[PDB]
């Protein structure tokens, strides 16, 4: 399937506790870009941000796998090998509220 | 509570033949609920404007709906002696513990082919010139076409990461005979080509 199919799968908290898993599938894409969407984003690439019912973002192990950072249409995106699984974690030190929290990711793929 | 999201495009590229009135690209909503869609065309650098319009630029798809987008050149001063690449992008947006949601952007090459640029890339893809020095592999494209290479090997070893090669342009990536295919105007792969050194 050439077409992009994207899955976001749910997983005092542990340091870097994993909270969600991102999978992007396509038989034709080589790479994809992903950014978190927030009112309170905490870097150029949107790979760490704050979420209103906590600090969330890609894990260091996921960030390590980025192929490049590209500026596309005025915005920086970290790119990753297609069919990859990336982890979304609570970032920074152990974070301490019984609530529902919204997590929004935007994914882009440019077909070969 | 897994969020799944997809958009379907009818093809992986759109070839825009200069003499034509316009091109089309099918878009379908695989979800069993309505989505909002935005279509845009960007220049080869993925950022700058391009002299094309997609109609409708903004629309809603019902559950499982399939629609056609019309793409039309609106002016511009594109070269007459080589192809010019753009990107046609489709942004799909779903309706509003974790509350997980997604939006996605699927982009195809929209390749403009002047009427005086005859035949296809695969007709002339055997004219690619390859040079190997040390760990460096250079491909030289002396043709008017974008060369969208697939299944490249060097002495049988797969080469990943050669970008598409623009018209009259070279690409260099960090031994033995080279084999390659090109992705055709219709999305499949050509027969293999070879270069000896």
């Amino acid at each position: 399937p050439q077409d992009l199919t994207v899955s976001l799968i749910p997983v005092k908290n542990a340091p870097s506790a994993k909270i969600a898993k991102l999978v992007v599938n396509s038989t034709t894409l080589k790479e994809f870009g992903v950014r978190g969407i927030s009112n309170n984003v905490v870097d150029s690439t949107g790979t760490a941000w704050r979420v209103a019912g906590i600090g969330v973002g890609l894990s260091s192990d996921s960030l390590r796998r980025s192929d490049s950072t590209e500026k596309w249409n005025g915005v920086n995106w970290m790119t990753f090998n297609s069919n990859d699984t990336l982890d979304i974690v609570l970032t920074g030190p152990a974070q301490n509220t019984a609530d529902t929290y919204p997590i929004t990711l935007d994914v882009v793929g440019y077909q070969p | 509570a897994t969020k799944l999201f997809s958009v379907k495009l009818g093809a992986t590229r759109v070839i825009y033949h200069a003499g034509t009135a316009g091109a089309t690209l099918s878009v379908s909503n695989p979800q069993n609920y309505p989505i909002l869609v935005q279509s845009s065309v960007k220049a080869a650098d993925k950022s700058s404007p391009a002299p094309f319009l997609v109609m409708p630029p903004l629309f809603r798809l019902e559950a499982n709906q399939q629609s056609q987008l019309r793409i039309v050149r609106t002016g511009g001063d594109m070269p007459t002696d080589r192809e010019t690449l753009q990107w046609v992008c489709i942004k799909a947006v779903p309706p509003e513990t974790l509350d997980l949601n997604l939006s996605i952007n699927a982009c195809d090459k929209l390749i403009f082919r002047p009427d005086a640029v005859k035949g296809t890339p695969e007709d002339v893809a055997g004219n690619l010139r390859w040079v190997e020095t040390g760990n460096k592999l250079k491909v030289e494209n002396p043709t008017p076409f974008y060369m969208n290479l697939a299944s490249v090997t060097v002495g049988g070893k797969p080469i990943t990461g050669l970008e598409y090669v623009p018209p009259f342009a070279d690409k260099t990536l960090n031994h033995g005979d080279i084999e390659w295919r090109v992705i055709t105007d219709f999305g499949g792969e050509s027969h293999p080509f070879h270069y000896v050194l």
